[PDB]
């Protein structure tokens, strides 16, 4: 019965800058300094990999809980650009007047060598690059009405900044917590549920009933911004909440008398979209995160720490042992309190997974003031989540490698869950190869049917709502089940969650904010499309990590590491064996299953979504071509890629000129990652010799050996500039689109 | 957290009483939160400091809990004109509340006066806690005579801060220290209890108090909730 | 008057059902865990609490169960009303 | 000190400071001298 305890060392390292001027330190192997240009690399590979410099527990976590104030440190400086930017060089303060008109804007460029032309027109007597992170909604939704404000938060941006990085340096340098503190998951658990989470929710709540719901009232009214209440009046002058609702005449009596009804003015449930503005209603949201509040705080009383009461997780685990699988989830508790990776592999899972669900999510529901009808900014933020969602998925299967190799043991597990999973990876690797050559022949054979059809002349044989029909019959059951909710399964909520599943549009200034999206035979196909590219990352990174001790080819691939290149030519060839080369792969299909995910969503949006709003009906960007067109790979090349990549390449000469010279370089730098990923060291090494030789002759020969790349090094600047030259392509390629017809 | 004296308070637990032997000051054994634990501590969470901080705490709320209420008690007894029986949170410390134009300067004037008075005092006492009897050394315009302090941060003593030396013998001055945290604990809660009141009600301290003995049951924080 | 309606009633009955329930061993407390299969067990506490209560009822099973009887109370207040019988 | 400017000393902090010193340099002649194609 350990007791739950605060526990750290005094003064456990010198603050000096004496091994800042010694690279390698962390490391015995580069401490000597350098021969070639190999110890270079090696000193920045290497360098955050903590679980290498030492094996001491203790000393891994301090460096992690440090570094992670580092990080805090370097968001609040980016968080506070953000709203310093807002303050001097926005036209906020404009687009809150005239929202539907002025395009938001916050950064200026100096005028030098001609850059001055990528400040175009935004509207409010500003110019300036236009922005589409969205920060100009969140600020008017928050309530934010001058640049002052805007200011204050900037400069208390920086002062947390500053704490967050003397909070690193003194939990490293002056008080470092001891491996025993760490190790209390039961009251990390409390306080994070009920502490962050919760507190968070709750403290947010307070700033939505007092200022947020206040100030939109009145915006939304056609109150001029300057003339609106401060929120400290409104915080102090009870007379004036009333005025707006009345609730607030009765103070906080009716909560502690539960009658909570009395506050239905402002805690509503509504559903669906604000008219005016075409975004979430506060209301909504204020009594969304009242009680996602209560549900953390009473999350956060469940484990046992100090008092006896709660629970044991390790008991948990342990209390859920079935017939099918041995012992258990015994073993499990040991694992996640010792390996930092196998929490990582299990965080990054399930953050990269929800910052999908977020870009889905925040399309269908618009939560703040004019992000609908802003489609460069819906696009923007949709695309940008998704992209965050693919890498951490990616990190998670390189993490729960670097498990399997290191911090697996044998000896503490043995026939439980992890254990049986091992002894039937062929069954896994076997099945899932299946599944992904099934999925890949019935989801893309289909195209290629579709386009030998339409080259013969056979229309009628196509796959399509004309021809042979595949319908999305349990989606579209599902759209109409959530469209008749309100009706019989919640009856207190006044509209449907979302307008996509049915009904009428709302339209915000003449142009769509959102409306019912139907499913027809080219949504069935792309869907399956999908799910053919997600299995295969999940077959390319699962066969790493029930592969990375051995196989039936390294039978002692654990003993050669995680990161090696090969085994050698032997056995026929063993290239690209270890785990760390699953990731690398994986990393080039999960660019590829992305990428086709958020071509559905743009040509999807703007065929049947976003558009104009007139006398005779709703006229979309793209016509409402996605269903017709989308079912053949050559509709895809020429509706999609070809015709919508018109506006970027006619950027030149204009304040998109910008968007032209990146996707231009972007293709570039994609085409340059292709000479690492084709060729080998072994050409390169001898190459350099006959380059050195001519140094040599002059007497300019380096002390520094050259080197050409590792073998794995290769492989990692292969994937690295496709994956940029391949994501900006697309970026400019959008936000040149978008910017100019959305 | 029991009220009045006793042996040992509510929160008393047994592993409290491993290193809370009685040597400090009103130490009833209430510490739920083991903050005063000696093993593995570190930072500013250490017996010293915690030990030096609630004295510090108990004095300025001291001061505080009686400066909070003195004006009205005086304004209301007429020893003072009704032009300063003004609410401790309208004095000028709060602007939005309400401020008092009559001081002999703005408010910011003085402010500063008691950042650099504040800088003295306060930077000259931590240096007593880091060094102990250094501020008896350099030279102050001979004043250094009287901050040799005496080994113990929180009760320097010495010919100034214990002008009258009261408690000469070891028992007297134990008593002493425990009379002095416990109106300072308490004065330390009638402060809490002057900012909540303020926000629930808007009124003094003192009027909360007439009312509550007008009609005790028609004026209590359960009323209050509603007006 | 709020004192003896419907509402007040709920609270108190609530409140005191579940500090009944926990310090007459019909509901686990501090020094009493549960099973997997629900029933009570002595359990280890870290931070003994010292308690003169003749049954070792703690201040902490107060806050237990003050809390769990608040939230009985109050689901049961909102529940009522929500049907129309309250 | 010695061992911090021995830091600053080091080859990614003298680039740097060089290129942003050999950057500064360029763009404050173009700024004077807007436009240079022929040396005339
Ligand atoms: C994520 C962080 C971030 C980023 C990427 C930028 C980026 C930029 N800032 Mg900003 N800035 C930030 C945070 C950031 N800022 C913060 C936290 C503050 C508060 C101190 C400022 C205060 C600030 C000012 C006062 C100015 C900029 C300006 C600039 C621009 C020119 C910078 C330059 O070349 O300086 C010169 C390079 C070196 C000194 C090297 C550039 C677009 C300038 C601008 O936009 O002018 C039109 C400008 O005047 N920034
Ligand atoms: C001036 C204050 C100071 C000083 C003199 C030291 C000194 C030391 N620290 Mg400490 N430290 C400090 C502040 C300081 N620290 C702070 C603020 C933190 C919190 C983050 C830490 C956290 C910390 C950890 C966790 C560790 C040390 C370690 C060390 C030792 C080696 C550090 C080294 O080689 O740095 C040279 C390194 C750099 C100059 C890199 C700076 C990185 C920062 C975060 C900036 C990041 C910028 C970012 C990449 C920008 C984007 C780049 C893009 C634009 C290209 C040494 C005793 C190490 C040690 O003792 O090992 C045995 C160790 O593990 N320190
Ligand atoms: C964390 C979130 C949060 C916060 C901080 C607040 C805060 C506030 N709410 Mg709000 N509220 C919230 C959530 C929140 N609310 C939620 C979720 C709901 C929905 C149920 C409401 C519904 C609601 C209503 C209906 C009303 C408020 C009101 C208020 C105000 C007065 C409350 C009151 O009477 O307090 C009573 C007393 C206290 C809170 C205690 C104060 C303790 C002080 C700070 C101690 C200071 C001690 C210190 C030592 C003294 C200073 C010394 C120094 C100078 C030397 C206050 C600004 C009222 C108001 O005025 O609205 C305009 C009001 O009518 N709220
Ligand atoms: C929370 C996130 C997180 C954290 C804390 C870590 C932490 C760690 N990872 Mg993991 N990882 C993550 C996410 C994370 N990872 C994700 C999302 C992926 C998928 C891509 C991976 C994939 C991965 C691999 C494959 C490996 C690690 C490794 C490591 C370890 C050493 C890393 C190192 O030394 O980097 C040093 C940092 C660098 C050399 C800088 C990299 C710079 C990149 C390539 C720049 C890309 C472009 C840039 C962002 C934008 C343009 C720049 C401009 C100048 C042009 C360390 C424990 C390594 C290891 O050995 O672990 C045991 C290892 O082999 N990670
Ligand atoms: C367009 C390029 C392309 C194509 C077509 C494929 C195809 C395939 N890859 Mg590969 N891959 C590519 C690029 C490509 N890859 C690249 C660039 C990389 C490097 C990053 C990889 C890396 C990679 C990995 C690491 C893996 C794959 C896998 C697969 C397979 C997926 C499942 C399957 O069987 O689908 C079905 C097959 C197809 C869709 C191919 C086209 C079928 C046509 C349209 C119909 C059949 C024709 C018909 C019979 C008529 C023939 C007539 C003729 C005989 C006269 C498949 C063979 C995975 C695998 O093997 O899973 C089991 C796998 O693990 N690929
Ligand atoms: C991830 C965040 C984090 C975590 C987990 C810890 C953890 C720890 N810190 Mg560290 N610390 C952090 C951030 C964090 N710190 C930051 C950001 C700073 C810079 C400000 C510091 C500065 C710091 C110091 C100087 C010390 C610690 C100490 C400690 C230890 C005891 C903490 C404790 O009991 O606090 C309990 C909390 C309190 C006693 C203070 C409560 C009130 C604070 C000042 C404000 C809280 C604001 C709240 C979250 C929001 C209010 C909302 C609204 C009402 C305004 C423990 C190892 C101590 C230590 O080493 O002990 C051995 C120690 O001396 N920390
Ligand atoms: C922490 C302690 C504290 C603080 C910060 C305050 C602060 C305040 N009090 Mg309060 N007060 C306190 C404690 C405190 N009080 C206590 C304990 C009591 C009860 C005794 C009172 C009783 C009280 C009353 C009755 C009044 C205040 C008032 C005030 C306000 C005006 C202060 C002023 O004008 O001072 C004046 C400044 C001084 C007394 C210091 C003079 C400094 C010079 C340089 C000294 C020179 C000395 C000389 C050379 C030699 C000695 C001469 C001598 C022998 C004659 C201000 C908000 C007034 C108010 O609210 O007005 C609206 C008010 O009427 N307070
Ligand atoms: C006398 C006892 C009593 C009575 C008569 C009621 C009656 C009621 N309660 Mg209440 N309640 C009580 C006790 C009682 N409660 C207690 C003791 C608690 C504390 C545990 C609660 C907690 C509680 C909550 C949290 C909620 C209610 C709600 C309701 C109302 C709607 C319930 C319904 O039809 O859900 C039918 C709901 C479904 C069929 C949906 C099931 C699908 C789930 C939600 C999907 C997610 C599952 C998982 C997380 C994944 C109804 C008037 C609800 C309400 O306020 O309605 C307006 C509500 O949200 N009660
Ligand atoms: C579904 C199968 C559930 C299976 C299920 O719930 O089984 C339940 C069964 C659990 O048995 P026990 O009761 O002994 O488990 C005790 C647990 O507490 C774990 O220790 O699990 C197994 O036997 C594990 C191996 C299942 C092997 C399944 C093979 C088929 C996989 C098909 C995948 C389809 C994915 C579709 C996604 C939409
Ligand atoms: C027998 C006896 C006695 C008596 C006692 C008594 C009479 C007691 C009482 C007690 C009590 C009377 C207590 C209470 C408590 C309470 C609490 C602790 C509460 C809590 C609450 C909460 C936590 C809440 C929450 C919430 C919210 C806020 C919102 C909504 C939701 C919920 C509900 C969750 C004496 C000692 C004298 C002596 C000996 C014997
Ligand atoms: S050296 Fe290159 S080609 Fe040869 S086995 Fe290794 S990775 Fe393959």
């Amino acid at each position: 019965a350990k007791k739950v305890k605060i526990a750290v060392d005094r003064n456990p390292v010198e603050t000096s800058f004496e091994k800042w001027a010694k690279p390698g330190h962390f490391s015995r192997t580069l401490s000597k300094g350098p021969n070639t240009t190999t110890w270079i690399w090696n000193l920045h590979a290497d360098a955050h990999d903590f679980d290498s410099h030492t094996s001491d527990l203790e000393e891994i976590s301090r460096k992690v809980f440090s570094a992670h104030f580092g990080q805090l440190g370097i968001i609040f400086i980016w968080l506070s650009g953000m709203y310093f930017h807002g303050a001097r060089f926005s036209n906020y303060e404009a687009w809150l007047s005239d929202p539907t008109h002025i395009k938001p804007s916050a950064q200026v460029v100096w005028p030098i060598v001609g850059q001055e032309i990528l400040n175009g027109d935004v509207g409010g007597g500003f110019q300036g690059i236009q922005i589409t992170s969205g920060f100009f909604q969140l600020w008017r939704a928050s309530g934010i009405t001058s640049e002052l404000q805007l200011y204050t938060t900037a400069i208390g941006g920086l002062v947390m900044a500053a704490a967050m990085f003397f909070a690193g340096w003194f939990h490293y340098h002056k008080a470092a917590p001891k491996l025993e503190w760490f190790q209390n998951v039961e009251s990390m658990l409390n306080h994070h549920l009920g502490g962050l989470l919760g507190l968070g929710s709750l403290a947010w709540a307070g700033h939505q009933i007092h200022v947020s719901l206040p100030v939109n009232k009145l915006l939304d009214a056609g109150v001029d911004p300057k003339e609106i209440p401060l929120p400290h009046d409104l915080l102090l002058n009870r007379a004036i909440m009333a005025d707006l609702y009345p609730s607030f005449a009765k103070g906080i009596a009716p909560f502690f008398t539960l009658n909570w009804s009395e506050y239905s003015d402002f805690l509503t449930f509504k559903g669906g979209l604000n008219p005016v503005t075409g975004g979430l209603w506060l209301s909504d949201t204020a009594h969304h995160h009242v009680a996602i509040a209560v549900l953390f705080l009473v999350a956060g009383h469940m484990y046992r720490t100090n008092w006896g009461i709660g629970h044991s997780m390790k008991e948990i685990l342990e209390a859920h042992r079935g017939p099918f699988t041995g012992e258990g989830h015994v073993g499990l508790y040991e694992i996640l309190t010792t390996s930092w990776h196998a929490q990582l592999a299990i965080n990054l899972a399930l953050f990269g997974s929800l910052s999908i669900i977020v870009a889905h999510h925040m399309y269908a529901m618009p939560p703040y003031p004019y992000l609908a009808t802003d489609y460069g900014t819906q696009l923007s933020l949709f695309t940008h989540h998704t992209w965050i969602g693919g890498f951490c998925i990616v990190g998670a299967g390189a993490h729960a490698a670097i498990f399997m190799v290191r911090d697996y043991d044998p000896t503490n597990n043995y026939n439980n869950l992890l254990d049986r999973v091992i002894r039937h990876r062929d069954a896994i690797i076997s099945h899932l190869n299946w599944v992904c050559i099934f999925l890949g022949f019935h989801s893309f054979g289909l195209y290629i049917h579709n386009d030998t059809m339409s080259a013969l002349g056979r229309p009628q044989d196509m796959f399509s709502d004309t021809a042979i029909q595949l319908q999305p019959v349990f989606a579209q059951w599902i759209q109409n089940t959530h469209f008749l909710a309100p009706q019989l399964t919640a009856p207190n909520a006044l509209a449907a969650t979302s307008l996509t599943w049915g009904g009428d549009l709302v339209a915000v200034g003449g142009k769509v904010a959102m409306m019912p999206i139907s499913l027809g035979t080219s949504d069935f196909m792309v869907h399956h499309i999908h799910a053919f590219t997600i299995h295969v990352t999940v077959l390319i990174l699962l066969k790493g990590v029930l592969f990375a001790r051995s196989s039936r080819l390294i039978p002692d691939k654990a003993n050669l590491g995680f990161r090696f290149p090969c085994d050698g030519p032997g056995r026929g060839g063993t290239c690209q064996v270890s785990a760390w080369d699953h990731v690398f792969l994986g990393l080039f299909w999960m660019y590829n299953s992305l990428s086709i995910v958020i071509f559905h969503f743009s040509w999807k949006m703007q065929s049947d979504v976003w558009g104009t709003v007139t006398a005779s009906g709703v006229s979309h960007i793209t016509g409402g071509n996605f269903a017709q067109s989308a079912n053949t790979i050559n509709g895809w090349l020429r509706d999609f890629l070809w015709a919508q990549s018109s506006q970027v390449i006619q950027s030149y000469g204009s304040a998109l000129s910008a968007y032209g010279l990146i996707f231009l370089g972007a293709h570039f730098v994609w085409a340059f990652s292709l000479m690492f990923l084709f060729s080998g060291r072994g050409y390169w090494q001898e190459l350099i010799e006959s380059i050195v030789w001519a140094h040599n002759k002059l007497k300019v020969a380096p002390a520094i050996q050259p080197r050409a790349l590792s073998i794995t090094q290769g492989r990692a600047v292969g994937v690295a500039h496709y994956l940029l030259g391949g994501i900006a392509t697309t970026w400019s390629f959008f936000l040149a689109r978008i910017i100019s017809v959305g | 957290v029991d009220r009045s004296k006793d042996q040992l308070y509510v929160g008393a637990s047994q592993s409290s009483l491993a290193y809370l032997d009685g040597s400090l000051p009103g130490d009833f054994g209430f510490d739920p939160l083991g903050l005063l634990d000696p093993v593995n501590s570190g930072g500013f969470i250490e017996p010293k400091w915690l030990q030096y901080s609630e004295v510090i705490h108990a004095r300025w709320a001291m001061l505080g809990a009686a400066g909070c209420i003195a004006p009205e008690v005086l304004g209301a007894a007429g020893l003072i004109p009704d032009a300063t029986n003004i609410k401790w949170f309208e004095s000028g410390v709060i602007p939005p509340a309400g401020s008092y134009n009559g001081y002999w300067a703005d408010p910011y004037t003085i402010f500063f006066v008691e950042i650099v008075a504040m800088q003295f005092a306060e930077l000259r006492r931590l240096q007593d806690f880091r060094y102990p009897g250094s501020m008896g050394q350099q030279y102050f315009l001979g004043l250094e005579a009287i901050f040799k302090g005496s080994g113990d941060a929180a009760y320097p003593g010495g010919p100034f801060f214990n002008l009258f030396n009261l408690g000469k013998t070891e028992a007297a001055m134990k008593e002493l220290k425990l009379k002095e945290i416990k109106n300072g604990r308490l004065a330390m809660l009638a402060m809490l209890g002057y900012g909540a009141q303020a926000v629930m009600t808007g009124k003094g301290p003192f009027q909360n108090l007439v009312e509550h003995l007008a009609d005790p049951v028609n004026n209590n924080i359960l009323t209050n909730f509603a007006g | 008057g709020f004192i003896g309606s419907s509402t007040n009633l709920i609270m108190v009955a609530s409140t005191t059902a579940t500090l009944a329930a926990a310090r007459f061993g019909l509901a686990p407390t501090v020094k009493k865990n549960t099973t997997a299969g629900l029933k009570l067990v002595d359990s280890k506490n870290s931070a003994g609490v010292i308690s003169n209560d003749p049954a070792g009822f703690t201040i902490v099973d107060v806050l237990a169960m003050g809390a769990a009887g608040h939230g009985l109370g109050v689901g049961i207040v909102l529940g009522l009303k929500g049907i129309g019988a309250l | 000190m010695k061992d911090f400017t021995t830091y600053l000393s080091t080859a990614p902090v003298i680039a740097t400071i060089w290129f942003t010193f050999t950057a500064g340099l360029l763009i404050e002649i173009n700024r004077y001298f807007p436009d240079p194609l022929v040396f005339s």
